[PDB]
C-alpha cells in the first residue's frame, strides 16, 4: 500500500545514532548486528559476512559478493536491495532486519520498477495483481504512446533531446503589446552576451542593440560580428533556460520580461556540443506485462424492446444512530453529465437495522434510447420526520457506475459494490460529479445490485450503423453564442438552436450551446449530433476545453475537443492550463481515452510539461478515489520520461526528507521552545543522509532552478503554528548574480495549498490578459506547489514585508508612504509610487472578482520598489454564505487611508487628485477586460469541481464570478455596479465620466 | 384575477434559489420569478425547464401573467405562504432577539461539525495506516517462519552428524540460535497481535463518529435553514 509516515522505520520518524539489526543468513542463522544509522549495505553487508564466522554452519555461507539484502519495506513490499551504495536510515524499512539472497530474475527490470515505484509513492508490483481487464489493457495499450514519444525524442537526435530536456520557454505569439514595443529604441533591443573563456573562466560581457525580431541565430551573428556557423546556443544567466528554436529573441518569456521591466536581459554564449555531449540517451524498454499472456450471442443496444430496470438488493450495513433516525432508502439516477436523462427513482424506505429492498426499479428510459456516457448514480440516504410534516433527508454512502463498460457493453448481471464517503459540504442526495467504480476499501457499505439479463451480451452500436439518415435568427444564434457557459438557456432557445442546427456550423463557437440543446435520451437526436460533430469546424483551445468539464461526458464530444487541442494549444496554454487539464481526467468514464494518450503524449515529449504533470498527479496520489487511476498513468510517464526520473527520485527523496523533519516537529516536539527546536532542526539538517539529499536536485517550482548547496545559517521554523520551514539554497549556475544568489522556499506541512494554487494560476491569467490589452499592472503570482495532502512549497519573495511588519519598526498612516520613500530616495520615488499603483489596482480588481479572504496587514506585502501583492489567499468565491446567509459581494481590499496616501504621494484631499482618478481608470480597465475573458474563467473554475476544493463544489459555487463580473447586465451596467461597490466600501471617492453614453 | 400577491410570483429570487427550492422535486412542481419580462421554471424529468414569459411564443393570448400560468394550472405551485409560516415573530425586536439565538447555535453546532469532521479524517487516516502495517507484519512473519524452515533444512543434517563427533557444544550452538529465531518470531506475531487489537478499537471508534455524523449534518442544514428564514424576515421588514 502507499507509506504510512515519511519515518526511517514504522512507529519511529528517527532511527537512533545506533540500532540493533536482525539478519537472516542463507543457511537459517540468525545475527544480530549493531549497525550505525547512516551505514551504507556494503558495509554492513561486511560486517555481517565477518560476524557470521563466529556462527554454526558458516562453512555453508559462499563469497559476501554473492548476495544481497532483502527486506519489507513501509510499502509492505518485499524490497531486493541491488543498490549496496543505499544506507540503512533511506531503506523506508518496516522493522530493523535484512534478509540475505542470491540476486535473482530480470535485475534491470527489477531495478527500473523500484525506481518508478519510488517516484509513484507506490510499488509497482501492486499493479501486476489487479484483476480488472481495464487496468491490464491500459498498462499495455497505453505503451503505444510511450513508444512514439521516444522515437520521435531520438528523431533529430541531439538538437530533438536538448528540445525535450531545455523546451523553448516563448509566448503563444510573435506579436508584441504596443505598449511594450514603445519601450524599445526603434524596435530595438540591448542584450548582454556573457561568454565564458577558457582556460581560467573568466566572464566576459558583449553589449548587442540588435531587432527584437531577431532569431536567437542573428543574436549569435551579431556577437560574433563584434569579435556563417550555428555552432554555439544561447542560455539565460542564472538559470537552465535555453533558446534552441527559432522563435523571435522578443517571444522568449525572460526578453519579453526584460522588455517590460526595463530591466538588462543577460545571455550567455556556450557551444552547441559542451550541452548536446551532456545529454544521454534516453531508452525505453518493453515491460514484461507487454510480454505476457492473458485471457485464461451479441446483441445491438438498438435491438432491446424493452424498458431500462435496475434491482436493488440489499447493503451489508450502514454506520446511523437509530435513536435519531427513522428509515434508509436507495436513491438512484440515470445520469448523462450532471444531467438526469429521467426522473429519479427511489427504493422504499426500510429499517436502519435491515438494509434489505430485493426491488427492481423502473425508469423512464427506453434502452435503446440510452446514450454511449450514460451512468447510474446513487446512494443510501437516511430520512428522519420528527417535526411537522417535515422530514430531513441526508447521503450516508454514494457510488456510480458506467452503464457500458471500456468495451461498449452493457452491464448485465449481479454486481457488488463497495460506497464512498459523502464528500465535506455536499448536501446533495447523489453525487453525479464523484468517480466511477466500487471503493477499493472493501470495510465500507457493500450495496448488491443486479441488471437486466438479455440472453446474450449487449454492445453500444457500431458508428456506421449510428450514421441513419432517418436573417433576424443569425443575429440571435451569434446573441446565444457569446453568451457564458453557465448563462440561462431556455427550453424555446434549445428547441430554437436544435431547429437551427444546421446554420450553426456558421458560428463553431456556439458548440457548447448546441451540444446542451440535444435531448441525450433520445437516440434520434444523439445520432444527428453525432453527424455534425465528425463535420464540425474546429475551435479555439479556450473554447474546446469547456468540452472535457463534467457537462460533456460523450466521447465524440470529448473526441473533438481533443483534436482542437492536438492542432491549436500552445504548449505554453498546455502548462498555463495543466491544473484544469489534469482534474478533468477524473470526470473521464475510462482509463484509456483520447485525453489521456494527449497529455502523456506531451509530458514525454517536453519535460516542463512532464515535471508539472508528474507533481499534479503525485500530490494527490493519496487520494483512493483517483490513486489507480493517477498511479497507472504516473508508471507509464516514469517508464518512457527517460533521465528525467533519475532527477525527479531526487525531488522526491528530498520532499520525504522534509515531511519527515516537519512531522517530528509537529508531534514528537510539538511542545518544545523554539530554540530546543532550531537546535534539533540545525543537527538534523547536518546529517551526511540529509544533506545529500537535500543538496544538487532541481527545484519541484521551476525545474530550471537548481538547489545547490544549503546555506544552513539561513534555514529556520517560522514562528506560524503549523511551523513552516524557511530554506535557502545557493543557485550553482556560474552566472548566478545576474539573476539571484540566494533561492529561498517555505516548505509547509499542515495546509492544503490547492486553492492558493488556483488563485495564483488566475491571478496570473489575469496579468496576462491585461498586459496584451495593453495594461501594465504588475502581479506577484509566486510559485505555489501542492506536492501531497496538505504539504507543499512556496516561493519566498525577497525584499518585500508585510504591512504589520513595515508599520512596527517605524506608528500613522503615513509610516507606510514614509518607508515607500526611505527605500526610494530621489528619481526612482516616482516609478515606485506608480509600480504601487498599478500593482495595487490589479489586486483590487482581482480580488473583487474572486471574492478572496479578508485582507489584513498581515496578508499584503508590499516589495522595497513598491510592487505590492497579496499572499495566503486560502477562500476565495462565496465562502460566507453558508456561516452568515448575508446576499452580498465583499471588496476583500478596501484601500486604507494607508494605501491611499501612497498613492496621492502624501497629498491632503487624497481622492480628488489625478493620481486616485488614474488608478480608478486602471481598475475599470483591468475590470472590463476580465468581464470580456469572463467564458475562460468559468471555464477554468468548471473544470476544477472534482478536484475536492471545499469551495468549489457545485455550479452554483461559481454564480458568484457570474455576480461580481455582472455577466446578466450590459458591460456599462457592470462597470455601475463594480464603482458602486467601491464606492459603499469605501465610503466615497470612486467616480467617472459621463451617465446616459458613457463618453468622455 | 389579481396579481404580486400570487403564491407562485417570487420576485427578485436567484435561479440557484429556485434550484435549491425545486430540488428532488415531482414533475409539474413550479415558480415564476424576475428574469436575469419573467421566467417561469418547471420541474420535469428530474430537470428544471426556464421557459421566459414575453406568451411562450408568439403572438400571445397573454391577458394578464396570472392568466397564462392559471390556464396551464404546471400542476404544483411553490407558495411564499408556510415559508412565512417558520417565522411566528410578531416584532423586529422578538425576530431579532430570535435570530441571534438561532444563529449562535448554528456557529456552535457547526464548529462541533468541524471538530467531528477533522476528528474523522484523522480515525480514517490512522486505520489506513494500520492496515498497511498488518500488510507488512503478514510479510515480515512470513520471512522469519522461512527462517525456521531453512534452518530445520540445513541442521536435521548437521546435528544427527555432531552427535558421531561426541561434539555437544556445536549443537547447543545451533538450538540457541533457533532459540533466538523463535523468540523474535513469537515477539513479531505478538506485536502484529497487538496492532489488529487497536485497529479493531479505532475501526468501532470510526463506526461511532461516522453515526454521531450522519446525526448533526441534518440538524446543522435545518438550523442554518432557520437561521437564513429569520435573516430574510428581518431584512423585509426592516427599511429598505
Ligand atoms: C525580511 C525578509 C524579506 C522577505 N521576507 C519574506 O517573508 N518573504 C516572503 N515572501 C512570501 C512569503 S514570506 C509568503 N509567506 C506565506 C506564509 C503565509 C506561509 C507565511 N505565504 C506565501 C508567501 C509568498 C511570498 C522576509 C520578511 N518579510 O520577514
Amino acid at each position: 500500500p502507499p507509506r504510512p509516515s515519511s519515518g526511517e522505520l514504522w512507529g519511529i520518524h528517527l532511527m537512533p545514532p545506533r540500532i540493533l539489526v536482525e539478519c537472516l543468513l542463507p543457511n537459517g542463522m540468525i545475527v544480530t548486528l549493531e549497525c550505525l544509522r547512516e551505514a551504507t549495505l556494503i558495509t554492513i553487508k561486511h560486517e555481517l559476512f565477518k560476524e557470521a564466522r563466529k556462527y554454526p554452519l558458516h562453512q555453508l555461507l559462499q563469497d559476501e559478493s554473492s548476495y544481497i539484502f532483502v527486506s519489507v519495506t513501509q510499502e509492505a513490499e518485499r524490497e531486493e536491495f541491488f543498490d549496496e551504495t543505499r544506507r540503512l536510515c533511506d531503506l523506508r524499512l518496516f522493522q530493523p532486519f535484512l534478509k540475505v539472497i542470491e540476486p535473482v530474475g530480470n535485475r534491470e527490470e527489477k531495478i527500473l520498477n523500484r525506481e518508478i515505484g519510488f517516484a509513484i509513492g507506490m510499488p509497482v508490483c501492486e499493479f501486476d495483481m489487479v484483476k480488472d481487464p481495464e487496468v491490464q489493457d491500459f498498462r499495455r495499450n497505453i505503451l503505444n504512446v510511450c513508444k512514439e514519444a521516444v522515437d520521435l525524442r531520438d528523431l533529430n537526435s541531439p538538437h530533438s533531446r536538448a528540445m525535450y530536456v531545455y523546451p523553448p520557454n516563448v509566448e503563444s505569439s510573435p506579436e508584441l503589446p504596443k505598449h511594450i514595443y514603445n519601450k524599445l529604441d526603434k524596435g530595438q533591443i540591448i542584450v548582454v552576451i556573457w561568454v565564458i573563456v577558457s582556460p581560467n573562466n573568466d566572464k566576459q560581457k558583449y553589449t548587442l542593440k540588435i531587432n527584437h525580431d531577431c532569431v536567437p541565430e542573428q543574436v549569435i551573428a551579431e556577437a560574433i560580428r563584434k569579435k556563417y556557423q550555428g555552432k554555439y546556443i544561447l542560455k539565460v544567466c542564472g538559470c537552465d533556460e535555453y533558446f534552441l528554436e527559432k522563435y523571435p529573441l522578443s517571444q522568449y518569456k525572460y526578453i519579453r520580461s526584460c522588455i517590460m521591466l526595463g530591466r538588462m536581459p543577460n545571455l550567455m554564449l556556450m557551444a552547441k556540443e559542451s550541452l548536446y555531449s551532456q545529454l544521454p540517451m534516453d531508452c525505453f524498454t518493453m515491460p514484461s506485462y507487454s510480454r505476457r499472456i492473458s485471457t485464461a450471442s451479441t446483441k445491438s443496444l438498438w435491438v432491446i424492446n424493452s424498458a431500462l430496470r435496475i434491482k436493488i438488493l440489499c447493503a451489508t450495513y450502514v454506520n446511523v444512530n437509530i435513536r435519531d433516525i427513522d428509515k434508509i432508502y436507495v436513491r438512484t439516477g440515470i445520469y448523462h453529465g450532471g444531467e438526469p436523462l429521467c426522473d429519479n427513482v427511489n427504493t422504499q424506505r426500510v429499517p436502519c437495522s435491515n438494509p434489505r429492498w430485493n426491488e427492481w426499479l423502473n425508469y423512464d428510459i427506453y434502452i435503446p434510447d440510452l446514450p454511449r456516457a450514460a451512468r447510474l448514480c446513487l446512494s443510501i440516504c437516511s430520512v428522519k420526520g420528527r417535526k411537522g410534516a417535515k422530514e430531513e433527508h441526508c447521503p450516508l454512502a454514494w457510488g456510480n457506475i458506467n452503464l457500458f463498460d471500456y468495451t461498449d457493453t452493457l452491464v448485465s448481471g449481479k454486481m457488488a459494490l463497495n460506497l464512498w464517503p459523502v464528500p465535506h459540504g455536499l448536501e446533495d442526495l447523489l453525487n453525479p460529479i464523484g468517480v466511477t467504480g466500487s471503493n477499493p476499501n472493501k470495510e465500507t457499505p457493500c450495496l448488491e445490485l443486479e441488471f437486466d439479463w438479455f440472453s446474450s451480451v449487449v454492445k453500444f452500436p457500431d458508428m456506421s450503423v449510428i450514421e441513419e439518415h432517418a436573417e433576424n435568427d443569425k443575429e440571435q444564434l451569434k446573441a446565444i453564442s457569446t453568451r457564458d457557459p453557465l448563462s440561462e438557456i431556455t427550453e424555446q432557445e434549445k428547441d430554437f438552436l436544435w431547429s437551427h442546427r444546421h446554420y450553426c456550423v456558421t458560428i463553431p463557437e456556439i458548440l457548447p450551446k448546441l451540444l446542451l440543446s440535444v435531448k441525450w435520451n433520445s437516440r434520434d437526436e444523439v445520432a444527428q449530433m453525432y453527424c455534425l460533430v465528425k463535420d464540425w469546424p474546429p475551435i479555439k483551445p479556450e473554447q474546446a476545453m469547456e468540452l472535457l468539464d463534467c457537462n460533456y461526458p460523450d466521447p465524440m464530444v470529448r473526441g473533438f475537443a481533443v483534436r482542437c487541442l492536438e492542432k491549436y494549444l500552445t504548449d505554453d496554454k498546455l502548462s498555463q492550463y495543466l491544473i484544469q487539464l489534469v482534474q478533468v481526467l477524473k470526470y473521464e468514464q475510462y482509463l484509456d481515452n483520447l485525453l489521456v494518450r494527449f497529455l502523456l503524449k506531451k509530458a514525454l515529449t517536453n519535460q516542463r510539461i512532464g515535471h508539472f504533470f508528474f507533481w499534479h498527479l503525485k500530490s494527490e496520489m493519496h487520494n483512493k478515489t483517483v490513486s489507480q487511476r493517477f498511479g497507472l498513468l504516473l508508471e507509464s510517464y516514469c517508464r518512457a520520461c527517460g533521465m528525467y526520473l533519475k532527477h525527479l527520485n531526487r525531488q522526491v527523496e528530498a520532499m520525504e526528507k522534509l515531511i519527515n523533519l516537519t512531522d517530528i516537529l509537529k508531534q514528537e516536539k510539538k511542545d518544545e521552545t523554539q530554540k530546543v527546536q532550531m537546535k534539533f532542526l540545525v543537527e538534523q539538517m547536518r546529517r551526511p543522509d540529509f544533506m545529500d539529499a537535500l543538496q544538487g536536485f532541481l527545484s519541484p517550482l521551476n525545474p530550471a532552478h537548481q538547489l545547490g548547496n544549503l546555506r544552513l545559517e539561513e534555514c529556520r521554523i517560522m514562528s506560524s503554528a503549523k511551523r513552516p520551514l524557511w530554506l535557502n539554497w545557493e543557485n550553482p549556475d556560474i552566472m548566478s548574480e545576474l539573476l539571484f544568489q540566494n533561492n529561498e522556499i517555505i516548505f509547509k506541512n499542515g495546509d492544503d495549498l490547492r486553492q492558493d494554487m488556483l488563485t495564483l494560476q488566475i491571478i496570473r491569467i489575469m496579468e496576462n490578459i491585461w498586459q496584451n490589452q495593453g495594461l501594465d499592472l504588475r502581479m506577484l503570482p509566486y510559485g505555489c506547489l501542492s506536492i501531497g495532502d496538505c504539504v507543499g512549497l512556496i516561493e519566498v519573495v525577497r525584499n518585500s514585508h508585510t504591512i504589520m511588519q513595515i508599520q512596527c519598526k517605524g506608528f500613522n498612516s503615513h509610516t507606510l508612504h514614509q518607508w515607500l520613500k526611505d527605500k526610494n530616495k530621489g528619481e526612482i520615488y516616482d516609478a515606485a509610487i506608480d509600480l504601487f499603483t498599478r500593482s495595487c489596482a490589479g489586486y483590487c480588481v482581482a480580488t473583487f472578482i474572486l471574492g478572496i479572504g479578508d485582507r489584513h496587514n498581515s496578508n499584503i506585502m508590499v516589495k522595497d520598489d513598491g510592487q505590492l501583492f497579496h499572499i495566503d489567499f486560502g477562500h476565495f468565491l462565496d465562502h460566507k454564505k453558508k456561516k452568515f446567509g448575508y446576499k452580498r459581494e465583499r471588496v476583500p481590499f478596501v484601500l486604507t487611508q494607508d494605501f491611499l496616501i501612497v498613492i496621492s504621494k502624501g497629498a491632503q484631499e487624497c481622492t480628488k487628485t489625478r493620481e486616485f482618478e488614474r488608478f480608478q481608470e486602471m481598475c475599470y480597465k483591468a475590470y472590463l477586460a476580465i468581464r470580456q475573458h469572463a467564458n475562460l474563467f468559468i471555464n477554468l473554475f468548471s473544470m476544477m469541481l472534482g478536484s475536492g476544493m471545499p469551495e468549489l463544489q457545485s455550479f452554483d459555487d461559481i454564480a458568484y464570478i457570474r455576480k461580481t463580473l455582472a455577466l446578466d447586465k450590459t458591460e456599462q451596467e457592470a462597470l455601475e455596479y463594480f464603482m458602486k461597490q467601491m464606492n459603499d466600501a469605501h465610503h466615497g471617492g470612486w467616480t467617472t465620466k459621463m451617465d446616459w453614453i458613457f463618453h468622455t | 384575477m389579481s396579481l404580486q400577491d400570487a403564491e407562485w410570483y417570487w420576485g427578485d429570487i436567484s435561479r440557484e434559489e429556485v434550484n435549491e427550492k425545486l430540488r428532488d422535486t415531482a414533475d409539474g412542481t413550479f415558480l415564476v420569478r424576475d428574469a436575469s419580462d419573467y421566467t417561469l421554471t418547471l420541474r420535469k424529468g428530474g430537470n428544471n425547464k426556464l421557459i421566459k414569459i414575453f406568451g411562450f411564443s408568439d403572438p400571445l393570448t397573454f391577458s394578464s401573467v396570472v392568466e397564462l400560468i392559471n390556464h396551464y394550472r404546471l400542476l404544483y405551485p411553490v407558495s411564499k405562504y408556510q415559508q412565512d409560516q417558520v417565522v411566528k415573530e410578531d416584532n423586529i425586536e422578538a425576530v431579532g432577539k430570535k435570530l441571534h439565538e438561532y444563529n449562535t447555535q448554528f456557529q456552535e453546532k457547526s464548529r462541533e461539525y468541524d471538530r467531528l469532521y477533522e476528528e474523522y479524517t484523522r480515525t480514517s487516516q490512522e486505520i489506513q495506516m494500520k492496515r498497511t502495517a498488518i500488510e507488512a507484519f503478514n510479510e515480515t512473519i512470513k520471512i522469519f517462519e522461512e527462517q525456521c524452515q531453512t534452518q530445520e533444512r540445513y541442521s536435521k543434517e548437521y546435528i544427527e552428524k555432531f552427535k558421531r563427533e561426541g561434539n555437544e557444544k556445536e549443537i547447543q550452538r545451533i538450538m540457541h540460535n533457533y532459540d533466538k529465531l523463535k523468540s523474535r518470531i513469537s515477539e513479531i506475531i505478538d506485536s502484529r497481535r497487538r496492532l489488529e487489537e487497536d485497529l479493531k478499537k479505532q475501526a468501532a471508534e470510526y463506526r461511532e463518529i461516522d453515526k454521531r455524523m450522519n446525526s448533526i449534518k441534518p440538524d446543522l442544514i435545518q438550523l442554518r435553514k432557520t437561521r437564513d428564514q429569520y435573516l430574510m424576515w428581518l431584512t423585509q421588514k426592516g427599511v429598505r
